[PDB]
């Protein structure tokens, strides 16, 4: 194995724990990556601290990680983002944009990831659905705009296992991308490909029922986006 | 000229009103900014001037 893929469901076990950091162990004498796809279950919702405790162990021995918006604003700070996103300006924006009143696609800066980042960590990546997914690398950071459309379908769409096929995606293109790691441009027209494997898998009932091809994942790439960002 | 320095000016009252103004605003100056920031939520021409 190339990556090696676990979740922080198994930290909420101690067999699997110490299983855990022997596979992982293991993985890294071989040469493989260790990807960290959070996932944080029930019980990791009741306190920053605590869970922090917990996974600190296994975020130091990853990677690769993957967290979604919500998850990586607990573990970092939740009162002061939602403080953020509730903002507005009393007597006018400050610029044209900000009179619009779009959703908040806030892009994390470096130095507020800064706590939560190590020196083996290759690639971050935080997602907002498929609808932003904001990359954080040693040298560089950005995101790239994706979309979702369950409502072409409302009669069969589901969103469980989307994260799945966004994860799955990521792997994909990792596996046989390596320039995904030092390239930027590399990177985000990969990433697009987990946005449209994520965008399918929200038009099907149930997660496994519904996951997507390779095929009909780039077709949908080249439907959504223009040519000159395939 | 010479007979218009301030040394020959009588101005005492004065004098006593800003010697009460100056502990005043010692005593005063964080309290007003720290309502400042509390009750006006953004800085607009005719709030008062706070921060740096």
């Amino acid at each position: 194995a190339r990556i090696f893929h676990f979740n922080s469901e198994v930290l909420t076990s101690p067999t699997m724990e110490s299983t855990l950091f022997k596979a992982i162990q293991w993985s890294k004498k071989f040469g493989g990556l260790i990807f960290f796809d959070l996932n944080l279950p029930l019980p990791l919702w009741r306190s920053r601290n605590e869970t922090r405790k917990l996974i600190k162990k296994s975020w130091d021995e990853a990677n690769i990680i993957e967290v979604s918006q919500q998850e990586l604003e607990f573990l970092l700070d939740e009162e002061y983002y939602e403080r953020r996103r509730n903002y507005t300006p009393q007597y006018f924006a400050e610029d044209f944009e900000q009179t619009k009143n779009r959703r908040d696609y806030y892009h994390y800066t470096p130095e507020e990831i800064k706590p939560l980042w190590h020196d083996d960590l290759k690639l971050l990546v935080v997602t907002d659905g498929t609808l932003r997914l904001h990359y954080y690398t040693p040298k560089f950071d950005g995101v790239v705009v994706g979309t979702e459309d369950v409502l072409i379908t409302p009669f069969t769409c589901d969103r469980t296992g989307s994260g799945d096929a966004v994860v799955a995606g990521i792997m994909r293109k990792l596996t046989t991308c390596p320039e995904m790691f030092e390239d930027q441009d590399v990177l985000e027209r990969q990433l697009r490909f987990a946005v449209a494997a994520g965008i399918i898998s929200q038009w099907t009932i149930g997660a496994v029922r519904g996951f997507p091809t390779e095929s009909a994942t780039q077709n949908l790439k080249e439907q959504v986006y223009v040519p000159s960002m395939w | 000229g010479e007979d218009a320095t301030v040394d020959k000016m009588c101005l005492e009252r004065f004098k006593v009103f800003l010697k009460q103004y100056n502990e005043w605003v010692e005593a005063n100056k964080d309290r007003l900014e720290e309502d400042s920031y509390k009750y006006d939520q953004d800085f607009y021409p005719g709030r008062r001037i706070r921060g740096k």
